[PDB]
């Protein structure tokens, strides 16, 4: 009964970071060695866990979050970071326990002319709390007069398209990111490594 | 980092001319580019954003195009109020690098400068310094070269230049260059000269004097 | 009617501190990306810093550790605390609405600007010297004469000829900043060489910072024996 990591990492389509995807991994045997022993990732950072010791560990549940961001934004998917992504799209807690895995996806997510399907929230009055997902498309009021759903002066559409083209500098190319959260509650452990 | 090369540095045009200003990014920045206009003594004004979106209130004659590395600002029919400096700006990443700028000046026929050289005054010499001045008067285009020579040694590193704004009546420029030496150095030589290179001159013009009315 | 009004600029010595303010009306500062951009005399534009509505701040590498952007939601005002000021920080500082990274809208509204001068130079009135017309080179044509307005601080100076009666042919040049930190400027006028013996030419130089008012008679140079 293997954990369906293949469904998460090898998904034909990833979510936009503002509407990041969460998959609750539970009741399965998890071989994390298929991930660590893979020359496919540019980023593989773990927090509160050793990456090689993951196969010895047992968790209540594991969460697999996934989205697409720029290469220069992958550094914001870590505890204690600021920026448009950490502040208005996907926020990790300071006591984060889990892994952050990223890889270049220029061959899949960039289009000759611009993709436009991948978005990010550009306007938000306040920063997100950790693991908050805001999918509101309400017109952003930058002044004193209400917008009333009409894009215009001091009334912006809150989301912005990435517009990924294969002629972008590496730090501006699309990157697929999978964040694995490790949950440890006073309840039975449903996700254990191979025994 | 991303470098923006804006070209040309200066452009000559008439009211009614179609003008194109170019901007070239060192890497693909998709449509993250803006265009600004700035008049002397004034804050910049946004013309175009998101590479090709005309900012509200900006006249239809201004238009931007491009995506990736190569961008252009077009002014389909110059109006008198469009003679200004124009800047491109990348909005892809910090530090939001601006281009070097393009000054859009009035086109005029070529005019050679009248060259005058002024020795240091006796009053100035009393206080220990000597300023030698070279004036290049009412010329067009702005491109001029001033070469100082002291006893035929080409001087480098001891002169400073200033140019006027293009004249509101005859569309010319004027230029002043000052060669600064100590009084002791000034008295160690005889021939002081400035050689001028300009498109309106068939060959360089040299104005000179010999220290001590010699 | 969008309005951005900067204040707080002025003369300051290297190593000193200064706070700029920017009172805003027409949009809510706390709800917008607000930037500081600066322009050194005769140079281009340079973005300085940004504050996000959420609180995040970014700076240009040249101002990191010395400048702090902040705001006051209640006064709809933006601030820039400038510590350890250097001569290079001499620029006109503009507050503008917008950001410069993944923000396609650009900087749509800018204030009038505030000039910050970072210099250790002492305020000094200029010395005024004549640029005597070449009397030896007279040909029944055009002569040039002038005034060298040397070693003054700060800007500006005003130059007039014959108390305003001589205006045509006059070119007062932009001042240049010398390596001593003082300014120097020249004002020239082209006149008919036939008038060098019958017409008096005087440049009237005014430097308000030092309360200096100098009138200089410019005459063709005389012989020696
Ligand atoms: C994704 O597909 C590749 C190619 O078949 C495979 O090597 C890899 O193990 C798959 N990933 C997972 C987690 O199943």
């Amino acid at each position: 009964n293997l954990c369906p990591f293949g469904e998460v990492f090898n998904a034909t389509r990833f979510a936009s970071v503002y509407a990041w995807n969460r998959k609750r991994i539970s009741n399965c045997v998890a071989d994390y060695s298929v991930l660590y022993n893979s020359a496919s990732f540019s980023t593989f950072k773990c927090y509160g866990v050793s990456p090689t010791k993951l196969n010895d560990l047992c968790f209540t549940n594991v969460y697999a979050d996934s989205f697409v961001i720029r290469g220069d934004e992958v550094r914001q998917i870590a505890p204690g970071q600021t920026g448009k992504i950490a502040d208005y799209n996907y926020k990790l807690p300071d006591d984060f326990t889990g892994c952050v895995i990223a890889w270049n996806s220029n061959n899949l997510d960039s289009k000759v002319g611009g993709n436009y399907n991948y978005l990010y929230r550009l306007f938000r009055k306040s920063n997100l709390k950790p693991f908050e997902r805001d999918i509101s498309t309400e017109i952003y009021q930058a002044g004193s007069t209400p917008c009333n759903g009409v894009e215009g002066f001091n009334c912006y559409f809150p989301l912005q398209s990435y517009g990924f083209q294969p002629t972008n500098g590496v730090g501006y190319q699309p990157y697929r990111v999978v964040v694995l959260s490790f949950e440890l509650l006073h309840a039975p452990a449903t996700v254990c490594g191979p025994k | 980092d991303i470098q923006l090369t804006q070209s040309p540095s200066s452009l000559s045009a008439f009211v009614g001319d179609r003008v194109t200003i170019t901007c070239r990014a060192s890497e693909g920045i998709s449509s993250y580019l803006a265009w600004y206009q700035q008049k002397p003594g004034n804050a910049p004004k946004l013309l175009i954003y998101a590479a090709s979106t005309l900012e509200s209130g900006v006249p239809s004659r201004f238009s931007g195009s491009g995506s990736g590395t190569d961008f252009t600002l077009t002014i389909s029919s110059l109006q008198p109020e469009d003679f200004a400096t124009y800047y491109c700006q990348q909005l892809n990443s910090y530090p939001g690098t601006f281009g070097q700028g393009t000054k859009l000046e009035i086109k005029r026929t070529v005019a050679a400068p009248s060259v005058f050289i002024f020795p240091p005054s006796d009053e100035q010499l009393k206080s220990g310094t000597a300023s030698v001045v070279c004036l290049l008067n009412n010329f067009y285009p702005r491109e001029a070269k001033v070469q100082w020579k002291v006893d035929n040694a080409l001087q480098s590193g001891n002169s400073q230049e200033s140019v006027t704004e293009q004249d509101s009546k005859d569309s010319t420029y004027s230029l002043s260059s000052t060669l600064t030496l100590s009084k002791a150095d000034y008295e160690k030589h005889k021939v002081y000269a400035c050689e001028v290179t300009h498109q309106g001159l068939s060959s360089p013009v040299t104005k000179s004097f010999n220290r001590g009315e010699c | 009617e969008v309005q951005l009004v900067e204040s707080g600029g002025g003369l300051i010595q290297p190593g000193g501190s200064l706070r700029l303010s920017c009172a805003v009306s027409g949009f809510t500062v706390s709800n917008n990306y607000m930037s500081w951009v600066r322009q050194a005399p005769g140079k281009g534009l340079e973005w300085v810093s940004v504050i996000y509505s959420g609180g995040t701040t970014y700076y240009a590498d040249s101002v990191k550790g010395r400048f702090t952007i902040s705001r006051d939601n209640s006064k709809n005002t933006l601030y820039l605390q400038m510590n350890s000021l250097r001569a290079e920080d001499t620029a006109v500082y503009y507050c503008a609405r917008g950001d410069v990274s993944g923000y396609r809208y650009g900087l749509d509204y800018w204030g009038q600007g505030t000039l910050v001068t970072v210099s250790g130079a002492s305020t000094k009135g200029p010395s005024v010297f004549p640029l005597a017309p070449s009397s030896k080179s007279t040909s029944g044509g055009t002569a040039a004469l002038g005034c060298l307005v040397k070693d003054y601080f700060p800007e500006p100076v005003t130059v007039s000829w014959n108390s305003g009666a001589l205006t045509s042919g006059v070119h007062t040049f932009p001042a240049v900043l010398q390596s001593s930190g003082l300014y120097s400027l020249s004002s020239v006028v082209t006149v008919p060489s036939s008038s060098l013996g019958t017409q008096t030419y005087i440049c009237n130089v005014n430097h308000k910072p030092s309360n200096t008012k100098v009138d200089k008679r410019v005459e063709p140079k005389s012989c020696d024996r």
